[PDB]
Parts: C-alpha cells; structure tokens; sequence
C-alpha cells in the first residue's frame, strides 16, 4: 500500500486580550 | 544478565511476583484457581533500563520470549500490520506459557493506525480465554510516555511499575556495576560519586563511566601526537592552530596504547563533562555571583544559608532539628537593594540545579499550553532535585485575583498554587520569589507550603553602605579608608545598592574625563582618585525617592 | 456506593473459586471498607492472593538458598534461574485484613472520604463554637424530623486565620453526626470542566447520604467561571439538607471573599470565627511538633509574647529556634535547648 500525505484541521483557539472602561 | 542491571532492587522485587511467578510457578495458581489478567506496564524516565531489564528477565525466566518492536510491526500493507500482530498473540497462546514484550508500545498505541490498537486489545482477551489458566501468558509493555497510551489499552494494563530515577544508594550500585570489567585505582569513592550525581539515570551514569575512560586515554593520545611531531620537522606550524594540526598529524599516518587504569580525579572530571538527560532543556546556567559579591545583608544571608544552602549540603544535620529540605521564600523590598543579587548567590553557593523564570515567561497564547508550562516547570524541578526555582518579578505571575483579571491568568495562578501544594517537605525543591511591589501579588501565595517565608531586603544603613561600597570597589579593581568616608557621607542618605554602584560608575567616568584632559596637556593609567569621588557624590541622587511605600506592604 | 451488607456479596463473588479458609468471614472486612467499591474490592482480592503467593516464593527461596551457600533482589533471580513443587495454601483472614490496608480506595482520587476519626478532643477550646455547631450542622442530622416542630427547613460558613483547625473542625463535625466527609480544595476543582465537578460533588454526596461537603479555600472557588461555577453552586445549595441530611461547610480567611449569593438565608447560615487557640490548646500544639523530634514547652510558650501566634505561625517559632540551635553548634566547633527558644521568641 502507498502512504499518502493528507491535509487536516486544527483546534488552535487562541486567547485574546481586551480593554475595558470605568465610571467616575 | 541480571548482574548487568543494577539499582532496580525495588523494581526487580515487583517483577518477581508479577511477571516471574505467573510464568514459571503457574501450577500454584492452577491449584489456587485464579486467572492472571495482570498486564504489566514498565514506565519511567527514558534511559532507566526498561528495554535492557525486560531482556535480562526474559533470558532468566527461561519461558518462550517474543520480542516485539512497534516500528517493525508495519510491513508495507494496511492488512499486513494486523497479520504481524495476529501472528504474535496466536504464537504465545500456542506456545504457552510465554512472555510478550511490547517495547515502545506507544509508537503504535497512541485507517491502518486505528486498527492496530483494536487488534492489540482483542489479542489480550484471547490470552485469557484460550489458556488452561495454569499456563499464564504475560504481556509486558515498556514506554517512557505512559500518558500517550490509548485509554482502551492502558486500562488493560492493571500492573504499572514506575522505575523512576535511582537514589543515592541505587546510583552507587549502578556505578560499581558499570565499572566492573575496568581497571580502577584505589581513590575511587563510589559513595562520593553517587552524592554528586543527582537526577542521573542509568544511561547518564553510563556516560560518566564512558567519559572517564576517554580521560584515561588522554595521556595515550598526547604521546601519539608527540611521535607524529617528531616524525615531521616543523610541519603545518604556520597559519594552522594547534587542534587543527593534531587532526592533520593523525590523518597522515592512519596506519601506525599502554594499559593504564582510571583514577578518581578522572571520575570527577567525567561527571562535569556529562550533562544528565533531565538537564538537557529548561535549566539555567549557574550565576557567577558568590557571597563575595554580596555586601552586608548578613540577616538575609543567615536566613538563606539556613533554609536553602544549609539543607542541601547537610540534609541529615538539619532534619534532626526539624528543618525540612524544602522551602518557599518571598524576597521583597525596594528596588535596587539586592533581592536578585542574593538569589543569584544562593543558586551559586548551593551547588544545586537552578531554574529561573523571568516574570510572565510561561504565558502562551494557546489554550492549556500556558498552564502546561507551569506543570512542566515543577515536573523537571522534581526530577533534578535539589533544584532552586527563582521567580523574578513574581507580582506579574500571581497577580491579585480582582474582578479585572480575565479567565486566562487566573487559570495560571490556580495551577501555580496547586503545584506549590504538591511540593513536599522532603521533595528538595527550594522556590524563591522576588518582587518589589508586594501589594500586587496574590495573598494566597503566602500560605504555608507555598511562599510562606518572607525576607525583607531594604535600604542599607550608613554603616551598611560602607560594606557594600567596599564590596563593589573591590570586585572592579583610593584604598579602603576613603571608601568609608564616601559611603558615610550625608549625601548618600537614601542610596541603595544600585545607587552605590551608580556612584562608583560616576567616579570612574569622572576619572576618564580627568585622564582625557591629562593626556592633552602632556602629548600636546586611569585610577579612581578621591577627588573623583567628590564630584561623583554631587551628581548622584538616590533612586528610591519614597522608601516607605515599598515596606508598607 | 454499595452498602455495607451489599459488599459481602462482592467479596464472596470474587472469591468464589479461591481456596479460602474457615477463619474468613465476609463481615469483618466489609465493615472496614466503607468507601471501597467494586473496582476497589477487585484489587483487594488481587493483593491478598499475591500476598498468599508470597509465602510460596519466600519458601521457594529457602529451598534454593540451601543448595548454594549483588543485592538480595538480584540474588533471588539468580537462584531461581538455576532451577527453572509449590504447596497449595489458602488465603488467611489475617492476610485479608492486611490486603485491605494495602489497596487504596479509588474514592481518594475523587476526594471522597469515610467517617472521620477526629473528635472534639483533638481540637482545642471551641467551648462556644461547639454550642452553635450542635444546632446548625450536627443538630439537624440526628433529628431529621424533630426540627419540623419549630418549622425550620443548608450549611454554614467558617472563617479565620489559616492553619487553625478549620479543616479539623469540619472533620470533627462529620464524626459527631456519623456522616460521610468530602473535603474538596478550591483551586483543584478549577479545571469549562470546573462546573461539572461542582455537580459531581453533590451527586456523590446525595448517593452516599448522610454526608458533609467541606470546601476549604472556598473563596478560590467562588470569589464574587465568573457566572458558571458561581451559578452551578447556587443550584445545588438550595435543595440540600431538607430531606437529604447533607450540609456544606465552607472555609476562608474572612467572610467577604465569597459571593453574596452564597451567603443568604437558605444556602449558608451563620459564620463562625475559628482561630487564636488559648494557652491550654497551645501546650499540645507546640508539643505536636516536638513529639516527632515538656518543661520549657509549658514555659516558653505560655508567656505573654506567644499569644497571637497561630498554629501555622507557631511553626516559625520552632524553626527559628532550630536555626539558632545550629548557629550555636557551629560557633562551638543537634539538640534544642532553652537558650535556643529565648533568642527566638522576639524574632517571630
Ligand atoms: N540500572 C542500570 N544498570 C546498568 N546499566 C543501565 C541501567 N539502566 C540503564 N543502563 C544502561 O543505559 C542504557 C539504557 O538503555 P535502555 O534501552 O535500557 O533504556 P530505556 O529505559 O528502555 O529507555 P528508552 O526506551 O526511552 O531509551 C543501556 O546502555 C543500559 O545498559
Ligand atoms: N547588598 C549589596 N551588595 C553589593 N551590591 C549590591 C547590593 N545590593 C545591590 N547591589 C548592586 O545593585 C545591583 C542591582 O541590585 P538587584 O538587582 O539585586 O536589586 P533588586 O532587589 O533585584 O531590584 P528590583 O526590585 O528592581 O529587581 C546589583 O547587581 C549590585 O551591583
Ligand atoms: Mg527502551
Ligand atoms: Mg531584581
């Protein structure tokens, strides 16, 4: 049998930083 | 043979009643009437002697042995892979009792890939069925990554033997066993060799013996080089370095050794040349800072030499008075006062393994990998115990769990808190934390078991600055009577350790300006003089403007 | 979990074909294994059979050591390699008792524990705390229908300095009322899988009622995940203790680091301050550490300086004294003396 190179997916799921706002 | 594998006394004790017994004394089980479904799994650090032990045991038991290599299972067809496996579990059953060794099982037990695992797991049930129950068949699997095994397979291996790393008593046995066919001197203290090889495995101790053998032949190579030099009068002596000539000289003949023995001095050299596999990645180089680089701070030095440096050197003397060989210390104080300096001196004066974390260095943008770095941080710290973990600027790694924290650093603070809980009292891990803003670090990190020991490093006193200024000036080369006057000057009232270093640098720069003008009135050696200190005191101000802030925390 | 009576069948079923003894009665080893389950009693049988087979191995070594007059385990393999029979024995009930202790119940991995052995004698003081505990947690367990007279129809809170027996108090409470005890740490629960573990703890407690859930460092679990762990916990603190007998005990340092919704009438009741042991208690606390490694202990500790030192803080005093003990050794060139303690009271 021949072994083949296949393209697949990934999960990744990076986490991003955020900026907030405050009251007086 | 069994004689060739040593230091596995605990492991060989379990393998006697879990592998040897249901292969040679199966009649007793037949009389007892008890099926043996125990799947024996060998796991531990790579190089601990799993493959070698499983072959020495196989040759000693005497029953039929079927060595299996995971890469060799694949033959070149999807269906042929199951043919190789179906020809193993059938042969062992047909030739029962028999021993199956699935070396590197995780290589085929992590399409064709998904069917090998099914064939392997079904083959173990046939062992329990197609057997007289008095002639057991034991399948032994070895792997250095037990977590990569398919849970459908690892569940079938009830018996798991963790060889782990050898202890001081065990490493002495390995060293004696390895140096058994060699010629040795009389100064060789195998007990001393075992003390200074922590975190080593059987493979690493084999490199130490191998390194010492090469050193024993160093004298036999220089003599060989000298003969080549005497044969070629001044050959390749120009534009060729000495090591390059040695290769060229020995390349010439290639056609044309006294039997010496290994001394003890060569064994100490061998240990240094061999880096254990546990220290290949993740460990920092030992700092060049000694206690001679640390001026004053005697109170901090005594606490560090009694909680970290002490227990490492004499683990038995300290444990008699209830001083466990593990500590967690949180150095805190105003910046520039020596929190990092003393932590670098402790790492260098304790002769132990050192891991340094530069603030939030463990954070990763992917899910889970940031927390796995923290868990891996303490995994290799245990394997190389004693080890010193230095968290520099720790207020960025464990911030206060306020409302503005996000569900990413909280998951790291919790992981770091649990890992500090898992560090035992006799583990050998000495965690040091340093921060100049203790009001931003989580209060949960200061519980006992965690960094519950706090050492305050603060501004020096007037008499203290004299010790620090003398220390700094001594390590860079005015005499010593003038240094007391400079450090006791009222212009240095708030100077920290860094400010005194800045003061010395300012005086050095003032010297060069004087030297530059000195060499212009003569043309047309720089030494720091007392007049250079006079103008250095005027232009240097303390960096810590409000020291009360850093100690009210 | 299987009941005490139900575990007899499991022990008998596994040992159906095993050569047993008349001394083996399947009632003694059942009452000693409360938290053991079918997967745990399976390993109990395995250990006892292997322990029984240990006699067949040690005797065999004796039969081979005589013929031939390197550590001991390595010698055993060599001796048995030369030979390459076995008397048929029976499992002894004494071995079954030892095999029970060898096999670790799987409930420890999940945090479940049986009825604690700790009583109020182990803890000190709490003469006023005990009066309140016999009506909030200990009270409404022994009397599931007596409190219905006063029309009362889910747990309390504990707070104080750390290391002051707050965990010990919860264990003692579970012993007085004869109920199971489940101590789960805050950070350990936090795993989006930290909410399943909240329901799992209550589901296990309900199936093993009566039981007590002790959330030490609960502030790390529900500080004020923000609306997931704190919301799943609320749904389980409502229907608890009425017809189930479960009462959740929480521990922290101060009664403000946990969510307001947790502290409400119907989920958590009173808040009890635990800490600062009295002089009588601190006598045994200091002797607790010195026991492992009585004149100066009742003098150097019962002074007016070792008053605010908590149990965790008292360990520093011994360590500081121990550090000065080794200081004296080095200056004179492993025994703690009175002069070591005097130079340690004022540095802690
Ligand atoms: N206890 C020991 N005594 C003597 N030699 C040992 C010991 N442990 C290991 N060795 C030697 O070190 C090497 C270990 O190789 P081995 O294949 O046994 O490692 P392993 O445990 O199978 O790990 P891995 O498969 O991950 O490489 C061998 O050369 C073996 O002779
Ligand atoms: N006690 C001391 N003796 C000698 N030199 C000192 C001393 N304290 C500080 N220094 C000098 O100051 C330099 C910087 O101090 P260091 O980095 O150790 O302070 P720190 O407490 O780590 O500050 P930060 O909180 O900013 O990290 C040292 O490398 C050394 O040159
Ligand atoms: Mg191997
Ligand atoms: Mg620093």
């Amino acid at each position: 049998l021949l072994l083949l190179l296949l393209l697949l997916l990934l999960l990744l799921l990076l986490l991003l930083l955020l900026l907030l706002l405050l009251l007086l | 043979s069994i004689l060739d594998i040593a230091g596995v006394d605990d492991t060989l004790q379990r393998l006697l009643k879990e592998v040897w017994f249901p292969l040679r004394g199966g009649e007793a089980c037949e009389k007892m009437g008890y099926r043996y479904d125990n799947g024996v799994l060998l796991h531990g650090p790579s190089g601990c002697g799993k493959t070698t032990l499983a072959h020495a045991i196989a040759g000693s038991i005497g029953v039929a042995f079927i060595p299996v290599s995971a890469p060799s299972v694949i033959g070149g067809t999807s269906g042929e892979s199951e043919k190789n496996i179906r020809d193993v579990f059938d042969e062992a059953i047909r030739l029962a009792p028999c021993l199956i060794f699935l070396d590197q099982i995780d290589a085929i037990a992590g399409g064709m890939e998904s069917r090998i695992v099914a064939e392997i797991m079904n083959g173990m049930d046939r062992i329990r069925q197609n057997t007289p129950l008095g002639k057991n068949v034991v399948v032994l699997a070895a792997t250095n990554r037990p977590e990569f095994l398919d849970p459908a397979i690892r569940r079938r291996f009830s018996v798991e033997i963790d060889m782990g790393m050898p202890s001081e008593r065990a490493r002495e046995q390995i060293l004696r066993s390895l140096t058994r066919d060699l010629s040795l001197a009389d100064d060789i203290n195998f007990k001393e060799l075992a003390k200074m090889t922590p975190g080593y495995v059987g493979s690493d101790l084999q490199y130490v013996v191998k390194a010492a053998v090469s050193e024993s032949f160093q004298a036999n190579i220089d003599s060989l080089l000298a003969q080549a030099r005497a044969k070629h009068p001044a050959d390749h002596l120009a534009n060729v370095s000495q090591p390059q000539r040695d290769w060229l000289l020995l390349e010439a003949h290639r056609d044309e050794w006294p039997s010496t023995k290994i001394t003890m001095e060569q064994f100490r050299k061998a240990v240094s040349l061999v880096q254990p596999a546990s220290k290949r990645e993740g460990f920092s180089t030992i700092p060049d800072t000694t206690w001679s680089h640390v001026g004053a701070l005697e109170d901090v030095r005594k606490k560090l030499e009694m909680s970290i440096i002490g227990p490492i050197k004499n683990p038995e003397l300290f444990t008699r008075v209830g001083i466990k060989p593990a500590a967690g210390i949180l150095l805190w104080g105003p910046p520039g006062c020596g929190k990092t300096l003393v932590a670098k001196a402790v790492a260098n004066e304790s002769k132990a393994n050192f891991i340094s974390i530069k603030g939030p260095e463990l954070l990763n943008k992917y899910v889970g990998e940031s927390e796995r770095a923290v868990r891996q941080l303490f995994s290799r710290a245990k394997s190389s115990a004693p080890c010193i973990l230095f968290f520099d600027q720790m207020d960025a790694l464990v911030p206060r769990r306020d409302d503005s924290l996000s569900d990413a650093s909280a998951r790291v603070v919790n992981t770091l808190l649990t890992e500090l809980d898992g560090v035992g009292d006799r583990s050998g891990i000495y965690v040091i934390g340093a921060t100049n803003r203790p009001d931003m670090i989580d209060e949960a990190i200061r519980r006992p078991g965690r960094l519950g020991t706090s050492i305050y490093v603060g501004l020096p006193s007037a008499e203290d600055r004299v010790k620090i200024l003398k220390t700094l000036y001594r390590n860079t080369v005015t005499t010593d009577a003038d240094l007391e006057k400079v450090a006791l000057d009222l212009r240095c009232t708030g100077f920290s350790g860094a400010d005194l270093g800045n003061l010395m640098q300012a005086a050095a720069q003032a010297c060069l300006e004087r030297v530059y003008t000195q060499r212009q009135q003569k043309r047309k050696e720089p030494v720091i003089t007392m007049e250079d200190w006079e103008k250095a005191l005027n232009e240097v101000k303390p960096s810590v403007k409000d020291p009360e802030k850093y100690m009210h925390s």
